[PDB]
């Protein structure tokens, strides 16, 4: 409930009420950081795509940055940033930044030019930043992050009263025993990280599979 | 009973009705009993069973109302069709031709009767021949409910428009085939002698009565019909086809003064060659039922003339070779196949689908590889008589792609006859080919057409002359071969 | 075995059995599962796909030879299987023997194209795809994160009981001496879908038939 608002107030609010942030004081916020075990990763981002108001945006994965015949990745990030220029500050999503982060000069062109474009204010520097990765061992983003990005938080771990939302989005499993109660699955397993609940569906769901 | 389908004998049905009467399914053997019997042995059956009938259940059961009394309520019960086809596929109709394809829809989709009663003005916005197609469409939606047919078509009977009442009597002829109570109000007058309404009511009423039916009184009434010689083609069209469907399955045919009279009056005036195209249809229909008839040599002596009546001669050659072991006509077929005349190739070579209709292993040939595109149309029409295996659809892959509107228009017809989830994919292929009007109306005709009996062999062999004015389209929608 | 066959049965055979838990419970797993086993080749995988053939339309695609047997066709046949699978929404798509990675530069772009087309970026849940291979280590992780989001299962070593029963049935009418044992035969062979022991029983029954 808390973290979903800490990441929702930066994905929904900055576009619905732009004047509230200009008059709100310091500036409109930039974004959040999602790092840690995968668990239910990319599901809440698809929920943010389902919560789109006017125009769906284009997604960008980390695997597209590394390709054969190096030199095309720069034109790729510059052409998708150019599409962000043409689509009136379109949303840019980066998935699995660990594939290129944590510095291979041919990759240093794409990732150092990527930093030169994020930290650089030429296209724009305030639309939406958001990084979804797996391991926090990326030294270069950890030292170049406080330049423009901010609001570092946990990946999915909610408070004690916040788990029920991620269990209401994890209600899409096979079944518990029947269609009598959702809360029987939603409240009978507390104190479990947003990936430890994926170990509860994989291992407790594997126990429901191996139960004859 | 298959021996009764191949024998066409009157004693077999009596022995199988007393032997099948002693051994008491019932409605099923009545249904496919009426399906198996031809035009002769059900009227001979209705006269000997008009004499005894042995239970009152032979004309009670096996005369009418009981080949459709099991089907229609069970077809409405066991099947549940959605409305999204009427909505979308029933909403992309426009241009006064897809509306004709929508009369094809209305007539040939009858569980649900929403499009049947979707308001009014649908028949008012249509055209004359579309007024015939829409006036007869409500007759095609009523293959059951005899009592309901009179109270549904009664609104169109004797209305202010000629095509509404003529197509309404056509509807009265399509709704039933054993009621024969709607004849008198239309068959009574019949007298215009030039071009008044009762000639169109003669189209719908003589054709509808031909679908309802050696009957001699209707032929004596048909004597002033052929004697009138109206400028309209469908007069002698539905006349020759009507008396032919009356004469199919006779005892080795006949060369009587009926077809002799229509041959003499056929050769009387050599105008509007479409008469010389559809009159040999009914002639060959009277030639049907032969086992040892010499009518092909009698005609081969009596109509030796210009390629009009020689086209009649090769039509008699077509209907006179239904099929046997006569490979001499196969090598003769290959010999005469190279004739300069580009119509006796079409019909005489088109007989292939009728001759070898059973041994379909030899039916796929190299006729498509020639340059006579009309022969590609011959094979294209010859394909659509089976479930449509991968080889037939393989032929529809090459035949589906062509530039002339006659072949591009002709391919969805046999494509829909051959297949009545690989149905909508060739349709999307048509959407990729086109996106003329004939191909759109005909591709919708396929969209709603997807979802040795003479009744299934006559209507398309008569339908092989679609490449003309929209006047034929008034008869294109009333084909009875569609189950 | 019914355990691992009921989840794939309800997974890909979904819209033909018990239609009160797909939309009432709100599950919607329109991604399916990915099968893998060191024997693979479709013996127990085809034994898991035979339950879909009871009352449904089945589609059998084994191997990737039909893609690598042309100059430059590429994934066109996969697009034909995906459009006939789109027109065959109430069916089951079974792909077996995915060993394209195990010239070569086109395999990565037709496999990435298989990933892009299998994800359905502009299509809703209409058809389910089943993936099967021999070794999961040869497949790149690109087909895992977008592809598998629902459930994956591991397959243990082959079962000598079923192969021994098949060899016993095929050698029931045959004539074998006392020195011909079964343990060395079922032990020396590996990675066979059953049609290969059926093949050595066909060439062994025909080879024994040569002497009448």
């Amino acid at each position: 409930k808390e973290q979903i608002e800490k990441l929702r107030e930066v994905v929904e609010t900055p576009l619905l009420h732009p004047e509230r942030f200009v008059n709100l004081g310091i500036e409109p916020p930039k974004g959040v950081l999602l790092f840690g075990p995968p668990g239910t990763g990319k599901t809440l981002c698809a929920r943010a795509v389902a919560n789109r108001t006017d125009a769906c945006f284009i997604r960008v994965i980390g695997s597209e940055l590394v390709q054969k015949y190096v030199g095309e990745g720069a034109r790729m990030v510059r052409e998708l940033f150019e599409m962000a220029r043409t689509k009136k500050a379109c949303l840019i999503f980066f998935d699995e930044i660990d594939a290129i982060g944590g510095a291979d000069n041919e990759v240093q062109r794409t990732m150092l030019e990527l930093i030169n474009q994020l930290d650089g204010f030429d296209p724009r520097g305030n639309i939406k930043v958001l990084m979804a990765t797996n391991r926090p061992d990326t030294l270069d983003p950890a030292l170049m992050r406080p330049g423009r990005l901010d609001r570092k938080i946990e990946f999915s771990l909610p408070d004690l009263e916040g788990r029920t939302h991620i269990f209401k989005i994890h209600a899409r499993s096979m079944s518990v025993e029947r269609d009598i109660r959702f809360e029987l699955l939603a409240r009978l397993c507390p104190n479990s990280t947003g990936a430890e609940i994926r170990s509860v569906c994989t291992e407790a769901g594997m126990f429901a599979i191996r139960a004859r | 009973l298959r021996l009764a389908l191949m024998l066409n004998d009157m004693e077999l049905v009596e022995d199988i009705f007393t032997s099948c009467k002693d051994v008491v399914m019932l409605g099923r053997h009545g249904v496919f009993l009426e399906l198996s019997e031809d035009v002769e042995e059900y009227e001979d059956l209705t006269e000997i069973m008009s004499n005894v009938q042995l239970n009152s259940n032979f004309l009670a059961l096996a005369r009418e109302l009981d080949i459709m009394e099991p089907k229609v309520p069970d077809d409405i019960y066991k099947t549940h069709l959605e409305n999204n086809r009427f909505g979308g596929s029933g909403s992309q109709v426009d241009s006064a031709r897809m509306n004709l394809a929508s009369s094809f829809v209305n007539g040939f989709v009858n569980q649900d009767k929403l499009l049947t009663d979707d308001g009014n003005k649908w028949l008012y916005k249509n055209k004359d021949h579309g007024m015939l197609s829409a006036a007869a469409s409500l007759g095609m939606i009523l293959l059951w409910d005899v009592d309901g047919g009179l109270t549904q078509i009664d609104k169109y009977l004797y209305s202010s428009e000629d095509y509404i009442k003529s197509g309404a009597l056509l509807a009265c002829g399509i709704v039933n085939s054993g009621v024969r109570n709607e004849c008198d109000p239309a068959l009574a007058l019949l007298s215009d002698y030039v071009l008044h309404n009762s000639n169109t009511m003669r189209l719908g009423s003589i054709f509808g009565l031909g679908l309802a039916y050696n009957r001699e009184d209707v032929l004596t009434l048909l004597l002033p019909v052929m004697g009138d010689s109206k400028s309209s083609m469908e007069v002698a069209g539905v006349t020759a086809l009507a008396c032919g469907m009356i004469a199919v399955g006779s005892c080795n045919g006949d060369v009587t003064s009926t077809i002799l009279q229509t041959i003499m009056e056929k050769s009387e005036t050599e105008l509007k060659d479409t008469y010389a195209r559809w009159l040999p249809l009914g002639l060959g229909l009277n030639h049907l039922g032969k086992g040892e008839a010499i009518e092909a040599i009698l005609a081969a002596l009596e109509v030796v003339s210009e390629p009009f009546r020689s086209f009649a001669n090769t039509l008699v050659d077509v209907c006179a070779y239904a099929g046997s072991g006569n490979v001499l006509k196969v090598q003769q077929l290959l010999h005469i196949c190279s004739e300069h005349f580009d119509s006796k190739e079409k019909e005489e070579d088109k007989d292939k689908k009728e001759k070898k209709d059973k041994d379909k292993k030899e039916a796929p040939a190299d006729m498509g590889a020639h340059q006579g595109v009309a022969v590609l149309g011959i094979a294209l029409i010859a394909m659509g008589e089976e479930i449509g295996a991968e080889m037939a659809l393989r032929t529809f892959g090459h035949l589906l792609r062509y530039g002339e509107p006659t072949l591009r228009r002709a391919v969805p017809l046999a494509l829909a006859l051959i297949s009545v989830s690989h149905d909508a994919d060739p349709e999307v292929s048509y959407n990729s080919i086109f996106a003329a009007r004939l191909a759109a109306m005909l591709r919708q005709l396929a969209q709603y057409h997807a979802k040795k009996g003479t009744l299934t062999l006559c209507p398309y062999h008569s339908d092989r002359q679609l490449m003309s004015q929209v006047a034929v389209a008034g008869l294109l929608t009333v084909l009875v071969s569609f189950l | 075995l019914d355990n691992q066959i009921q989840e794939i049965k309800e997974s890909v055979e979904l819209p033909l059995t018990h239609p009160e838990y797909y939309e009432e419970m709100g599950i919607k797993p329109p991604k399916g599962v990915i099968l893998y086993g060191p024997p693979g080749t479709g013996k127990t995988l085809l034994a898991k796909a035979v339950a879909n053939q009871t009352s449904a339309t089945f589609l059998r695609v084994v191997g990737s030879e039909l893609i690598q047997k042309y100059l430059g066709d590429g994934p066109k046949l996969v697009r034909e299987l995906f459009r006939v699978a789109e027109e065959h929404a109430p069916s089951i798509v079974f792909i077996d023997e995915i060993d394209a990675i195990g010239g070569e530069r086109e395999i990565q772009r037709t496999m990435l194209e298989l990933l892009n087309q299998l994800d359905g970026f502009d299509s809703r849940g209409d058809v389910k795809v089943i993936m099967a291979t021999n070794r999961i280590e040869t497949l790149d992780p690109a087909l895992i994160r977008p592809g598998r989001i629902d459930r994956k299962i591991e397959f243990p070593l082959p079962d000598e009981k079923t192969k021994k029963r098949i060899f016993q049935i095929h050698t029931s009418r045959m004539t074998l001496a006392d020195d011909v044992t079964l343990d060395d035969l079922i032990m020396a062979k590996d990675d066979l879908s059953g049609a290969d022991i059926k093949a050595i029983c066909t060439e062994a029954g025909l080879m024994a038939l040569r002497e009448r």
